[PDB]
Formats: C-alpha cells, structure tokens, sequence
C-alpha cells in the first residue's frame, strides 16, 4: 500500500541509520519505490569473503527490525548475495490441459522454486508472476446496506 | 610513429560479443498502466517472432518489471536467438539485430524501448562512459535538490568535446493526497484507527492470515473489487461505520485534491540523491568528462554536493622496465646485453600496434598481454642473437 | 569477525523476552576498544549555537558516515540528536481532566504515515488510462505543527 | 460477519467475491505471446556459474516428472551453451596449433622423429598450467584458457 | 621480468591482467623445466 | 514511567532525516517526592483521582 | 588507517558548514605515531653515519 514517500523513511530511513559499523565498505544506495518495495545495496572492497560479508549487514539489520512498521515485518525482509545478471532463466508453459498465466506461477512457486533457491547456492530465485493466495475482493455497496467495514 | 599509433588508438576494457542470447527493456510516461504497456510489449514480440523468424527462436515478454526498478510504467522482453550456424551473417549477428531493432522502436512507436549487447564484461566499466550521482549534504529537500540536478543536466548540455547527459528514472509523476480533518472525523464518531485500516485494506491490500492449500501454507488477501477504486469518485462509496451504530462516507470527513510527488526516491550513503548516467564525449573519454563535470556540479547551489587499459599499466609496465634489467644481467653481466634486448620491444609492437590499427580493433585487455607476449617473444629473438654470439 | 555473530545471533533469540520499550529502542553489538584515538571537538564562534545544537548537527551530517567508514567499530556522541520534546503540565492536565496516555494516544494517531493504496489498481480493469499513488496522513514536520494536535 | 436481527445470516460470500487469484498482479509473462511463468536464477556473488546452473542432478530434473496435462519446460536466456562452445572453440584452436606446427616441424626438420619432439612438448606443458593454476585457485576462465594458446 | 610486474593487477582489472601473466608464467616455468628435463633427455634419446 | 522517566512514543521527520518524539514533563514538576500528588489520573467514572 | 582514513574523515563534513562552525582535534593519537615512526628512522641513519 504504502507510497515513494512513506516508505523512504519508515523503513528504508530506519535502516540507513542503524547500517553502520561495519567491516569494509565504500559506500550505500537505496531505491525507495512507489509501490512500496525498498531495496538497499551495500558495496565492499574487492576480494572481501561474502560469506561474512552478508552476516554483518543482516545482523545489525536486526536491531532496527522493531523500529519497523509491523505491516513489514509479517512481510519479506530478505539479506541475499547480489548478481544483476541471470543465467538460467526456465520459462514453463502449458499446451494440452491448458492453464492462465497465473495458475503457472502459483504451481511453478510451490513445487520447484522452493528448492532451487537453496539448491546449488542460488543467491536469489525471480518469480515470474505470484504465488497462490485466498484473494477476497470486498463490495463497499454490500457492505453499506447490512452496516460494516473492512 | 610506433607512439603515434598508440596514443591516437582508443582505449577499451573487454569486447562485447554476440552471445546468442540479448534482451530489451521498456518504458512509459508519467504514471501509464498495466493495459497500455502490455500494447507495447506485444510490438516487442512481434518484429522479433515475424521481422526476425531467421534468427529468433525464443522470446519471453514481461510487463511490469524494468531494470530501473518495476511497476506498471516499465518492461523487458528476454530474447533467446537461433544457433550460430544457422545465422551465419554479420547481419545475423547480435551487433546488427540490436540496431535494426532500436530503429524500428524509434521510430513506429510513442513511448522508450532500447535493446543492447548483454555486457559479457561486468555491469561496471563500459570506458568512455560515467556513473555521477548528486547528493544533498544539507537540509534541502526532495523539490529542492530536484532542480539543482535540472540545472546540472542543463548546463552539460547548454555547453558541451560534448557529452551526452541523462537522469536515471524518476519521472515525477502526480498523487492523490487525501487529506482527513481530524476534529471532523470525531465529531461525527470514528475512531482514526478504523478510517485508515479501511483506506489500506480497501486501495492497497492488506496481510491478513495465512491459510492452507494442497499442503503449503500460502497466505490470504483483502482488497475489493477493481471497478470501486480505479479513480478518485470511487472513494466517497467507502462508508464507516461511526460510534453510534451508523455509517459515514469518506467525502464527510475527506478533502480530495492533487500533488506533485516522485514515485521513487534514490539514497545515496545516508542522504538523499539522484542519479546521473552521463557518458564521456564522442571525442574525450572519461577522465576528461569526469573533470569536467565535477567543475559544473561545483557551479550549483549551496547545500548540494556530488560522488561517483587504467592508470594501472603506467606503474605495473614500470616494474616490467626493472625486472627486465635484472635478468638481463643475472645471465648477462657487462651493461652491454641489458641495453640490446632492450631495443627489439618496440621492433615488434610496432606492427602489433599497425595490425588492430588497420583492422576494427582496439586498446582492450586481450591487446594489452598480447603486446607483452610479443616482448617475450622479441626478448627470446634477441637473447639468442647475443647469448650465442658471446 | 565470526565472534560477534555468534553473540548477536543467539542473542536475538531472547529478543522477544524483553521490555517493548527496550525491543524499540537500541540493541547493539560491536567490537570494543576502551581506548578512543580520534576525539574530534566541533564547536562555534561567529553564528552562535549552543551544547545541543551542535550535538544534532553532528549527529544528522557526521556520525552516521563515521561509524560506518574505515571500519570504526562504534562512535560516541557528546550530546544528543535532536527529538521533538514535550514537557506535559500536570495542572493544565488537570483542569481539562486529562492523562498522559492521552497525550501518547494523541501523537500515535495524528503523527503517523499510513499504506493507502493506487489508482490504477495491481489487477484493474482492462483499458484504465491513469495510474497514480495514493498520499494519506503524513509524518510531522515542525513545533508548531505539534502544538495543532486535538 | 453478522447475523441480523431477524436471524439473517450475512456471510463472507454475501458481502464479497472469493476467487482463488494470485497474491500480486503486477507482474505477468507470456513466453511468445503466450500465456506463462517460470523461474529466473540470478547467481550469487562468489558462486561457481557453470556449476550451479550445471547442478542439477536436478535442476529441477525431478521436477520434470510428476507435472500434469500439458505443463512442459522450455529453455530462452541460457548461459549454458556460450561455454560449451568458447571451451570447444579453444580446445580446437589448441589442436589445429599442434598440427599447424608439427608441418613447420617437418618443414624444416626432414627427420620425421625430429617433428616429433616439439609436438610431444608442449602437450607436457599445458598439462602443466592445468596442474599449477589449480593449485592456485585458479579456474578454467574465460582467460586462462587463452592463456593456454596466447 | 615483464608479465609478472604487470601481474601486479588491480581494481577490477584483478584476475584479468593477472591470470594473463600467471597462466603464462607458469606456463614458462613449465615449459622451461621441460626444455631442461624433458626436451633435452628425450633430444638424446632418440633426435637421429 | 511518562511523566519521571520518558517514553518512546513515535519517530517524526525533521528536515530530511527521521528522528524520535520523547513525552515527559517540566522539570519542576518532578524533581522532589511532594510533586508526585501533582499527577491526577482519570478513573473510569469520569473523574480524577491523586 | 582507520583514523588515516579519511579522504573523509569528515574531509567532505570540513565543507557545506552554515555560520560559525569549525573543527577542532583534543586527544587525538595520530601525531604520536608521526613521531615515533621519525625518531626511530633518525636513529636509523644516525646509526649508518656513527
Ligand atoms: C572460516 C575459516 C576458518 C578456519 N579455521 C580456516 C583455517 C584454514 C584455512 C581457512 C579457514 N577459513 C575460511 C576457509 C575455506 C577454505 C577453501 C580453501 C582452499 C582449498 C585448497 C587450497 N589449499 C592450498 C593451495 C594449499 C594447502 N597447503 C592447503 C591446505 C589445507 C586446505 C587447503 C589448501
């Protein structure tokens, strides 16, 4: 729900604050979106391990997490290996019983992109659509004539 | 002349190669959405799957999804070309499918699509090419900052030995402020925590619960309805429910009007910045644009600062000079062997040099060890030529 | 480099057997030196300022950049960054007949940035021309604006 | 939701839709202009590429199996293929440099045994390279595998 | 005494200009060893 | 806690970077033990008590 | 190295200052260092020399 306004300092403000002190780094960016998605990056020397790399920065993350709106924790926080750039990008269709496209993404993001994440050191899996979700789609006229709210 | 041709040859990092495999992105004015975009990307497919069948095997459109950052304004398309034996040509090559196509995109269309050789290289480093970014090191804002990098891009370009200077994406579209009178809302009997929880839950969405589905747990949404939140009439149909057990519409206690606001907001080191991707002239490179572009970020207002072959050869070739003097007399003591050898280094490079100079080559990484091959190639020559004949 | 992960990551799980006044205030773990090196002063003599002005400028400019560059295990701060004050009168609560969680009720409510959502919603209808971000309240600026709450 | 006053009962359904849809429409694929999803694996920083995506056994090889009616995979943006040919494209440039100077060998050396020497050498050699930059860490890269022929 | 001074790399031109001159380099110690070992040996053994 | 100690209410913004709002009260009315009588909470039959 | 760096420390928060600000170093480490280092490389050359 939340704008290019709010979020750029309920949560990404919160995190550049409590984001320091930490073992090699030049420098810090941000992209605090309008649909309500920041995405930080924080950039080391070269032939720093990443291994401890990650740990640092998604440690002293855990410190601000309760200075975050609780819309946002129940939400995804993620600390991940950055790589712009894919490789295998498996498309997966239907021909014979035929499917929409999201009745794909939903099998697709419950039966294989689970495992590859963590299979084979996957720094991050991209899903090409959503997840099954119990979608409820509320009527304001429906619920002005029996007397309610959301 | 051997400096001449030197010199005068540019200087790249790594050569971009057809891979069989390139990509293309989209893009749309201030605030467009998901059906006007989808007009776009069909387009897209279309010159590729139809103007392309010798060449295109596989195209995979995505609408909504940039690599500035998402939403219904962006796109891209990931295309997956025919073998290279089946396309044989220079024109079948990625270099001349990605120029036909920025034509066609340029040209029957009313919005922004590029297409681009997948940079073998890293992100970093094209050569001749820039990353600025300006940073607001005091207490402007948003608005404030905004025109000071409108002065920068105007100012590059009102004097350019040119340049070629662009923002990054922040469009700058409007927003739908709703401002709710707060003495209003209570006088009539709502609690504020009720309106707001009705406004996010209602246009935005809201994480409920999680449920169960064919064993995974997945999670459940509310919403409502597209048709009752597509425009600004559709908010006064909202009514809550008010203390004493009777409804309120939103227009009671709402004041609907319009802003100017940026749907996304870039930070650079703790601080608010945007963005700059500039590229050296078509003449200058680099570190001559880079200087001179600090000099015009520094001709800006107050409270508004800036931070973004390589100087390496310079001292790495320098210790190639003392190591070869050291060898060339721990077998050859005399101060006569360590100054022969040392003339047949550019005997060769010369031509090495004459050969990419000639031919569509440059100044890249595989050049720069090719040359020092060729120096132990003329070292080997020439220490013959002498540890035989003393 | 590994021994303050260990401490920082078992820590957080007692994270939730603490105070959620603590929880939203600062947890921390670093890497200690008792031992300053450099104790940088910063003070005024043409614009004057006072002990505390200066503490907030150093602390919105300066430190946040500090701890993190060149591996700075943590700063110290001789002062404090600013923070919209308020000293509540007893009598004058009094006379109104009135609390302090009146006060705190007031300012969670009124000083807040809320998720409204988007004209042009994620699913819309099929040929929709506009898409644009929803603003709703909005996180407070100035005294003055925190002497305006009902 | 409600049951009111003359025992009527307002259900879930009554008031709004309830539709089984994803949990994000911002984003949709159609792979030729048609209608699908799939899996875009970005690496890890530091991961070994061709190695991740060669593993596998896997990748997603049981997850081509118990799919239903019609739902197939299909492969466009593929990393895989541009190493299997610089690799064979390398190796061949190796074997047509032995060959191409076992005849200057001959060429000059009459002595069949004599171009023979040469050409049983450097196989020795490359080996060599293959056995040292192993042992320092090194890969078969882009690089040292011009390293080989250069 | 050239490729090893310039496999003094940096930046992003790491591996890069290093691997070049190491790869190489190694190649030369190798190739050495066996122009002091091998080729000569097998030269006798059997050359006429 | 509110009126001696302090309390972590919220976080506002304050040009450009978000700081905290801290609620508590004048000094001279809680710098001795006779001034806790001062504070008259509200008790559910709308009224205050010491 | 840490307080050697810097190019920082604070160089670009010795800039944009408004009206009376200045910087001012107390118990600072550095010069200690800058001394020690000198008066063992004198000794050093006085050491070749004798
Ligand atoms: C955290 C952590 C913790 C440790 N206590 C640790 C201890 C030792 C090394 C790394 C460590 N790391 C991080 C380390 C994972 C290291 C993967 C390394 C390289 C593999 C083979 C290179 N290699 C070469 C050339 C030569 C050797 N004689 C050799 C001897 C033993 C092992 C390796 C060798």
């Amino acid at each position: 729900g939340a704008d290019a306004k709010t979020v750029q300092d309920t949560v990404t403000q919160v995190i550049e604050q409590n984001m320091n002190g930490i073992d090699n780094l030049m420098y810090m960016s941000s992209n605090s979106d309008s649909t309500g998605t920041v995405q930080i990056t924080l950039t080391f020397e070269s032939g720093t391990d990443a291994d401890i790399a990650q740990v640092q920065v998604q440690n002293k993350l855990q410190l601000a997490m309760p200075l975050l709106p609780q819309e946002v924790q129940q939400q995804g926080v993620s600390v991940e290996k950055s790589s712009s750039s894919f490789l295998m990008v498996v498309g997966v269709i239907n021909t014979d019983g035929t499917m929409t496209q999201e009745d794909i993404s939903d099998y697709v993001a419950a039966n294989m992109k689970d495992a590859i994440s963590r299979t084979s050191g996957v720094g991050d899996v991209q899903l090409f659509g959503s997840q099954y979700a119990m979608r409820i789609w509320m009527n304001p006229n429906e619920l002005n004539k029996f007397q309610l709210t959301p | 002349g051997m400096a001449y041709l030197f010199v005068r040859l540019p200087s790249s990092f790594l050569p971009d190669e057809d891979q069989g495999v390139f990509m293309t992105m989209v893009q749309l004015p201030a605030g467009a959405t998901q059906e006007r975009t989808q007009k776009v990307l069909n387009e897209v497919t279309h010159y590729y799957l139809t103007k392309e069948k010798n060449n295109v095997e596989s195209v995979f459109a995505v609408n909504g999804f940039g690599f500035a950052g998402r939403g219904q304004n962006t796109g891209i398309a990931f295309v997956s070309l025919k073998d290279w034996a089946d396309r044989p040509g220079e024109e079948n090559k990625v270099e001349a499918i990605t120029m036909r196509a920025t034509r066609a995109f340029s040209q029957i269309k009313d919005a922004m699509v590029f297409a681009f050789n997948l940079p073998a290289i890293v992100e970093l480093g094209t050569a001749t090419g820039f990353d600025f970014e300006l940073i607001d090191q005091a207490g402007l804002g948003h608005e404030k900052l905004t025109q000071a990098r409108n002065q920068l891009l105007a100012e590059a370009a009102k004097h350019p030995m040119l340049t070629s200077v662009r923002p990054n994406g922040l469009e700058d579209t409007p927003q739908f402020k709703i401002d709710i009178d707060q003495e209003k809302a209570q006088a009539l009997g709502v609690s504020i925590n009720d309106i707001n929880t009705t406004l996010g839950a209602a246009w935005g969405g809201s994480y409920v619960n999680d449920f169960i589905d064919r064993g995974r747990v997945k999670k459940v949404y509310v919403m409502s309805e597209a048709k009752y939140r597509m425009l600004p009439d559709d908010i006064g149909d909202w009514y809550v429910r008010a203390a004493d057990g009777q409804m309120v519409p939103f227009s009671a206690f709402s004041s609907s009007r319009w802003e100017y606001g940026s749907p996304r907001l870039e930070r650079y080191n703790g601080l608010p910045s945007m963005e700059i991707l500039g590229q050296a002239a078509p003449g200058k490179s680099t570190g001559e644009a880079m200087e001179l572009m600090e000099q015009l970020a520094s001709k800006l207002p107050t409270g508004v600062g800036y931070d973004w072959s390589g100087n390496q050869a310079p001292s790495l070739y320098a210790i190639s000079l003392i190591v070869v003097f050291l060898c060339l007399a721990a077998l050859y003591e005399s101060w006569s062997i360590p100054f022969s050898v040392m003339l047949v280094v550019p005997l060769g490079v010369i031509g090495a040099l004459l050969a990419a100079t000639f031919r569509g080559l440059t100044n890249d990484v595989y050049f720069q060890v090719g040359l020092l091959t060729t120096i132990g190639l003329s070292a080997k020559n020439a220490i013959l030529i002498v540890e035989f004949a003393k | 480099d590994i021994a303050q992960v260990q401490v920082q990551n078992k820590l957080q799980l007692a994270m939730p057997l603490l105070p959620q006044e603590v929880q939203q205030q600062g947890v921390s773990v670093e890497k200690s030196s008792s031992s300053f090196l450099m104790v940088v002063g910063v003070i005024n003599t043409d614009g004057t300022m006072t002990q505390e002005d200066i503490s907030d400028y150093v602390a919105a400019n300066m430190k946040d950049a500090i701890s993190r560059t060149s591996g700075v295990g943590d700063v110290q701060l001789f002062g404090s960054q600013y923070a919209m004050r308020i000293w509540m009168n007893p009598n004058e609560l009094n006379k109104f007949q009135l609390t302090p969680v009146d006060v705190i009720t007031a300012i969670k409510a009124q000083n807040a940035q809320v998720a409204a959502g988007q004209l042009g919603g994620t699913p819309p209808v099929k040929g929709q021309q506009l898409n644009a971000s929803i603003i709703a309240q909005t996180r407070l600026t100035s005294t003055e604006e925190f002497g305006k709450i009902l | 939701l409600k049951v009111n006053q003359d025992g009527s009962r307002v259900l879930l359904r009554d008031v709004a839709k309830i539709e089984l849809g994803g949990e994000n429409y911002d984003i949709i694929a159609e792979f030729n202009g048609q209608p699908a999803s799939g899996l875009g694996i970005k690496l890890a920083t530091g991961a070994n590429a061709l190695d991740t995506a060669a593993a596998i056994r896997a990748e997603l090889a049981k997850m081509e199996p118990f799919f239903p009616s019609g739902l197939k995979i299909v492969y466009p943006y593929d990393t895989t293929p541009f190493v299997k040919i610089s690799i064979h494209e390398v190796v061949k440039t190796l074997v047509e440099a032995i060959i191409l100077v076992f005849l200057v060998m001959y060429l000059f050396l009459q002595n069949f045994r004599a171009t023979l020497i040469p050409t049983i050498a450097v196989p020795v050699v490359l080996l060599g390279t293959f056995a040292v930059l192993a042992a320092f860490g090194f890969s078969i890269n882009t690089l040292t595998m011009f390293g080989m022929v250069l | 005494a050239v490729f090893v001074p310039m496999a003094f790399f940096g930046g992003s031109t790491g591996a890069i200009y290093r691997q070049f001159s190491i790869t190489i380099v190694s190649a030369m110690a190798l190739s050495v060893l066996v122009a002091l070992i091998l080729t000569p040996a097998l030269c006798a053994t059997m050359l006429k």
